[PDB]
């Protein structure tokens, strides 16, 4: 539900709105399905729809030296 | 036969400031048309598909707005991070990396960030990438930029020292690596400098952000016009539909309800033309930006004035609202002096011309020299190559050009 | 009936003045005056410097100027006549005009 | 193993043609719709902006 | 209605005016104030000027 | 009848050098190689 408080309607409220039926996830991966405000949705571990904060890919500390 | 050749350069900052995307807007149609009148609500039906194509139209630009940003600033596999040393032989980029210290922008960044600034269906989606995760894209092609330059890009990322770079940016312009070396601390300071004057161009005024102000302004006045225009009355006896369902028979307030529906509608009409049109100009300044992205950030254009007026060196990305804002890093030329100059010279009754650069003397002895910045040197068998007889080259002239075997007469 | 044209800001002369100055830098001074500042540069060698931007040696120039001074000004003489022999040149600006 | 190197050139001066400018146009939305009949203007404002 | 018409038709020529003119520009940039690298962006052939 | 190297958009033959080519390798990996005699420019002046 876009933009709504879940009061007003698993349930986890975020940035985009109210998302029903999605397990929350504190791991980070590249955007599946995008949602909006960073959340983005896939299919996952017997297995749910999860939701995540979006990686833009993985980091990398660059070996820069003089 | 006169020459001006540069004797000395300023590198210089010009900035460029190129919109990126709209804020994504939805408008429920029946909401904005009918306000939950039933009434109104079924004779909407009797339109057809309008409804439904508006909001297709409006979701292509929404979705767009994503793909637009993610165009501009996802150009790269790997979110890189800068070294803990910052060891650029004298660059200093702190105003333009991240300032951890909150949001993970940098300085220039907050300037761009500060200086930049119902419900009737009308809606706004949030973007996909939130403004922080721009920040770091934005981080990210800067890490690379400064510790990799142009690789980056083409596939795997490698190290290189920050001087080496531009060296190897001076010879993507035809100055040799050795007036970079030669005048690093000199090259430094003027950078550092610039990237100074800049801070001071943003904060001093608004003028500078005029293009994303613009962007702004135009949806704002737009979605504005399109509120107050479910005020105006259209020939119906008024514009709200309350007064005209309770003041007039079924018959007479549906007659009533359609120049409404027919007024809001065209307008609604109007409103989603606009945002076409007006997305079709992001998509093209995007398409642009993504492609000085390309060009200028992954690597070093050879187009004259497409990545900042000068002799391009490379650029840096700064993200700001709906935007994004270059640092083109350009060299210019600066003082110069008049020399007398030859196509070619001649000596041993044939003619030489130079490898690269042009022929000069002040009016005494010739030397070689490169062609964008003075840099006198003896003329041999080495700098130079022959092309046959003295005759046919116009306004050739003489030299005893040097051998460098000549001292070399042991065996 | 309520339409109006408004002038252009730049006259004519105005375009005639930057188009006289584009070229005038371009026959002088090369690339230069886009890079900042202009300087004046000899125009054979000028060409010289673009034949060695194509991939061909500077001599090749040199050793034929007087060829390519001749194919370059017949050339522009084409054009004159081209221009003045048919409108089915300039479709596009007229197009826009009707 | 076959290669042809030209021994030979041509300058060619092409012409390029683009349109830079449509005519700048404005129009009394009023004057044009309404021909200064005052009836007619006051009718014009109840279709707004 | 029929000048909403002639103002769309207006927005939408003249934003092929102006990718044009912004085409033009480029080719001011690089095929007058300097030689561009691009081949057939500057006339069809090598490009000196 | 005679080997040249030339510039690739003009025919300018000149005679094959240590100083119009460069070296690599060895005369067995490349599909394509072909016999020639390379000119020294320093050999008439170590004749001297
Ligand atoms: C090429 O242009 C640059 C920039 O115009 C010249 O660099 C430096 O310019 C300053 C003045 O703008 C020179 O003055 C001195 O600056 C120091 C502080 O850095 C100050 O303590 C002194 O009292 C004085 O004002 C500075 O000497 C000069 N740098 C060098 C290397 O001499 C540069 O000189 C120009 N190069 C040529 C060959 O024209
Ligand atoms: C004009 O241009 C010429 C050549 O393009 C410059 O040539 C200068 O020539 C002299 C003698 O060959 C070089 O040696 C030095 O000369 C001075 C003055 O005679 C003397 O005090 C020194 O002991 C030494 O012999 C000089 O290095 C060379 N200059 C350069 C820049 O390489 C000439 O300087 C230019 N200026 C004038 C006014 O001639
Ligand atoms: C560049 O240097 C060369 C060599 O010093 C100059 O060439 C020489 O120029 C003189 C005239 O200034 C020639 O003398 C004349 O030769 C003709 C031959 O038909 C004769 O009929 C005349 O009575 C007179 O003697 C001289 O032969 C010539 N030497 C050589 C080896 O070419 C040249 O003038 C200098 N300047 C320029 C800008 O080329
Ligand atoms: C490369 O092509 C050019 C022509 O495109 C050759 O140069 C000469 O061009 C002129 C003018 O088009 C030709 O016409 C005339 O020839 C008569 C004599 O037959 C002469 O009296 C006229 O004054 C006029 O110049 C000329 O025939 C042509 N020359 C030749 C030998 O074809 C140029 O030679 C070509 N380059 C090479 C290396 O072949
Ligand atoms: C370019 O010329 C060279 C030198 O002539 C060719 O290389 C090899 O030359 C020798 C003598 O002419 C050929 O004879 C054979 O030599 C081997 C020892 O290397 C020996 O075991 C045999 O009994 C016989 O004497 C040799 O066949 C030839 N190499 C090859 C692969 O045929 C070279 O072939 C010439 N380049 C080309 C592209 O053919
Ligand atoms: C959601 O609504 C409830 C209503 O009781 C309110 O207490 C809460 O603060 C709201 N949370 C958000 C994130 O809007
Ligand atoms: C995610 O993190 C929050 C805050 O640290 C914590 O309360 C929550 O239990 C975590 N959930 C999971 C599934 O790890
Ligand atoms: C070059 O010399 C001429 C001599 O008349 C002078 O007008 C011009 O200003 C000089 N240019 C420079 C850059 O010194
Ligand atoms: C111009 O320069 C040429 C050599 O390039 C010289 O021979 C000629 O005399 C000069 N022009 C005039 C009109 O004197
Ligand atoms: C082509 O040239 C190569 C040169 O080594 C030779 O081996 C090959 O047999 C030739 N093939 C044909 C089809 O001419």
């Amino acid at each position: 539900y876009q933009d709504v408080n879940c009061t007003e309607v698993n349930v986890f409220q975020t940035r985009a709105g109210c998302l029903i039926g999605a397990e929350h996830v504190n791991n980070s991966y590249e955007c599946d399905i995008p949602i909006g405000a960073g959340i983005c949705a896939s299919y996952q571990t017997s297995q749910s729809i999860i939701a995540y904060t979006m990686s833009l890919g993985a980091e990398n500390s660059v070996a820069y030296s003089n | 036969n006169s020459i001006a050749i540069p004797t000395n350069f300023t590198i210089s900052v010009t900035t460029e400031i190129l919109p990126v995307s709209m804020t994504k807007t939805s408008v429920d149609c029946t909401m904005y048309i009918c306000g939950d009148s039933t009434e109104c609500s079924n004779l909407l039906l009797q339109y057809g598909s309008f409804c439904t194509q508006l909001n297709r139209a409006l979701t292509g630009i929404a979705v767009e707005q994503d793909k637009n940003t993610q165009e501009v600033f996802a150009q790269v596999k790997q979110i890189y991070k800068t070294p803990p040393i910052k060891d650029f032989g004298g660059f200093n980029f702190s105003q333009i990396l991240p300032d951890p210290s909150k949001s993970k922008r940098s300085f220039i960044e907050d300037l761009l960030f500060n200086k930049v600034t119902k419900f009737n269906g009308l809606t706004v989606l949030p973007p996909l990438l939130t403004d922080e995760m721009i920040a770091q894209y934005t981080s990210a092609l800067l890490a690379g930029t400064i510790t990799s330059g142009w690789t980056f890009g083409a596939g795997a990322a490698l190290q290189i020292p920050f001087a080496m770079q531009m060296a190897y940016r001076f010879n993507g312009i035809g100055v040799t690596q050795n007036v970079l070396y030669e005048n690093q601390k000199l090259i430094a300071n003027q950078f550092n400098s610039a990237i100074g004057k800049i801070q001071d161009s943003l904060s001093s005024t608004a003028s500078a952000l005029g293009k994303l102000q613009d962007v702004v302004n135009q949806n704002a006045q737009a979605l504005n016009t399109l509120v107050k225009q479910l005020s105006s009355n259209f020939g119906a006896i008024s514009s709200v539909l309350n007064d005209i369902l309770s003041r007039l028979d079924p018959p007479e307030a549906e007659v009533q309800i359609d120049r409404l529906i027919t007024g809001r509608l065209q307008s609604l009409q109007t409103y989603v033309t606009q945002q076409l049109i007006r997305a079709a100009e992001i998509r093209a300044s995007a398409n642009l930006a993504a492609t000085k992205m390309s060009e200028c950030v992954l690597g070093q254009s050879k187009r004259v004035d497409f990545c900042g007026k000068g002799y391009h060196l490379m650029s840096f990305p700064q993200s700001a609202p709906h935007g994004v804002v270059f640092l083109h890093v350009t060299y210019v030329p600066a003082q110069e002096k008049n020399f007398t100059t030859a196509p070619a010279i001649c000596h041993d009754g044939k003619a030489h011309f130079p490898r690269e650069g042009v022929f000069v003397s002040n009016g005494t002895h010739w030397f070689v020299t490169q062609r964008n910045f003075y840099e006198p040197q003896i003329i041999t068998t080495d700098n130079t190559f022959v092309s046959g007889n003295c005759d046919v080259v116009i306004g050739i002239v003489n030299n005893t050009v040097y051998d460098p075997l000549q001292p070399e007469l042991d065996s």
